[PDB]
């Protein structure tokens, strides 16, 4: 299977340097280009640049010509995006995509999962995870809702999953919102069968990689 | 550099309806145009290449056309899972610049939210804070008014809302409202309630609990 | 129009598969 796996999210201070990696597999690395796309929050896709995985030739959009460098580790089928002298405006999610050219048309046919970079003076803070316990007040006949409150973290992102991924149906993970404190908070909820309560174990798995915070919170019923 | 002008910014249509998104190139780009679909929380996916060619593993309901410097993405029959942001891209000469993108949403019938409420956990209360959460599940349209009342006193300034992106199966939204109090303030009151006002509700709905029982 | 497309790609150094 063709895959492009990028390095994880990162928090950097202004003026520092970050190196984002794109580890590819499932195809002949040096027969296809690699290009990078930036997406700042609440903005569209912005094409950044390209590297020839064979010749090493690079080309950048005007905006990114100065502090940005695409490079290779060919033996490892990997491409890198290096950003120097980081600015607050560099906070964004970066994608690498495979660039294919079939002799007629050029396109990004396979994409990495994205890498979220935050540039900030502030230090990282890991979330506190609290249960949203199911009760008579979160029950509707045969369905009950329950969840996790993921509170007070910085920066984005945080990943939330249920029962280590085994539970996906009925899950709503809400967009993070900024609190007055300058920290994010979100909740993840799932609707499940009421008859499963007290029998089916429910655990939300929360991962905040920038702070290295991993929490598995078991959510149990409450009297209400 | 080629500038791509995408139109419109956002677009809403009923299921089964045909939808059209357009892109204008600042110069002739000779049919070298891609469309990408971006579903919420996922990576962009190649949708159309060479202006008119369907990418591998994408629905035949999608097609592309060209008229001079005007490129069109067409969906013959809209399905709920088509909700996404669509991007065109200059693919002739570098830089392969994108258009501004188009948010596609579904129109569906009004749907009343299911309202649930969660009292703060013991673990949180031990830390000195109390977060109360009101959940509005699976409703349409997105517009909803949520109000908090503590011992029947309307709250202001101490709550925050978050709403999901439109659901790819039933085209509904969900919303969480979180009310945050100090533990001290929380324990000075009994009845916590959120009152929900919505198109699908003939009159506003209240979900409430009594502290000390919760 | 494949004429121009192929020239532009050539000009940019794009890898053809
Ligand atoms: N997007």
């Amino acid at each position: 299977q063709i895959q492009l796996v990028q390095s994880g999210p990162d928090l950097k201070k202004p003026g520092e340097t970050v190196k984002i990696s794109c580890r590819t597999s499932g195809y002949a690395f040096t027969n296809y280009g690699v290009n990078w796309v930036k997406q700042a929050p609440g903005k569209g896709l912005k094409w950044m640049g390209w590297i020839n995985t064979n010749t090493g030739q690079t080309t950048y959009a005007e905006e990114f010509r100065g502090r940005f460098a695409i490079s290779l580790e060919t033996s490892a089928s990997t491409a890198f995006l290096t950003i120097s002298n980081l600015k607050n405006e560099d906070s964004a999610t970066y994608f690498c995509a495979r660039l294919i050219y079939d002799g007629d048309y050029i396109s990004s046919d396979f994409w990495g999962q994205g890498t979220t970079l935050t540039v900030s003076s502030a230090s990282t803070k890991g979330p506190s995870v609290f249960p949203l316990a199911p009760s008579s007040k979160s029950t509707s006949g045969g369905t009950a809702a329950l969840g996790c409150l993921v509170k007070d973290y910085f920066p984005e992102p945080v990943t939330v999953s249920w029962n280590s991924g085994a539970l996906t149906s009925g899950v709503h993970t809400f967009p993070a919102v900024l609190q007055s404190s300058g920290l994010y908070s979100l909740s993840s909820v799932v609707t499940v069968p009421s008859s499963s309560l007290g029998t089916q174990t429910y655990i939300c798995n929360v991962n905040h990689k920038p702070s290295n915070t991993k929490v598995d919170k078991k959510v149990e019923p409450k009297s209400c | 550099d080629i500038q791509m002008t995408q139109s419109p910014d956002s677009l809403s249509a009923s299921v089964g309806e045909t939808v059209t998104i357009t892109c204008g190139a600042s110069e002739n780009i000779y049919g070298a145009l891609n469309w990408y679909q971006r579903k919420q929380g996922k990576s962009p996916q190649l949708l159309i290449y060479g202006a008119t060619n369907l990418a591998d593993g994408m629905s035949s309901r999608f097609s592309g056309s060209r008229s001079g410097r005007q490129y069109s993405l067409k969906i013959s029959s809209l399905h709920p899972d088509d909700v996404a942001t669509y991007y065109c891209q200059n693919a002739l000469s570098m830089p392969y610049t994108f258009g501004g993108g188009t948010n596609l949403e579904t129109k569906r019938t009004v749907a009343a939210p299911s309202v649930f409420i969660f009292p703060p956990s013991d673990e949180q209360l031990k830390s000195g804070t109390a977060s109360v959460v009101c959940l509005l599940n699976n409703f349409y349209p997105r517009e909803a008014k949520v109000q908090w009342k503590v011992d029947n006193a309307l709250q202001s300034g101490n709550s925050q809302e978050s709403v999901t992106e439109q659901d790819s199966k039933d085209s509904t939204y969900s919303l969480s409202s979180t009310l945050t109090l100090s533990k001290a303030d929380y324990e000075k009151h009994k009845v916590y309630a959120c009152e929900v006002t919505h198109q699908g509700l003939s009159s506003p709905v209240t979900k409430s609990f009594n502290r000390g029982e919760c | 129009e494949d004429n121009i497309r192929r020239l532009r790609a050539l000009a940019d150094g794009v890898q053809k598969v």
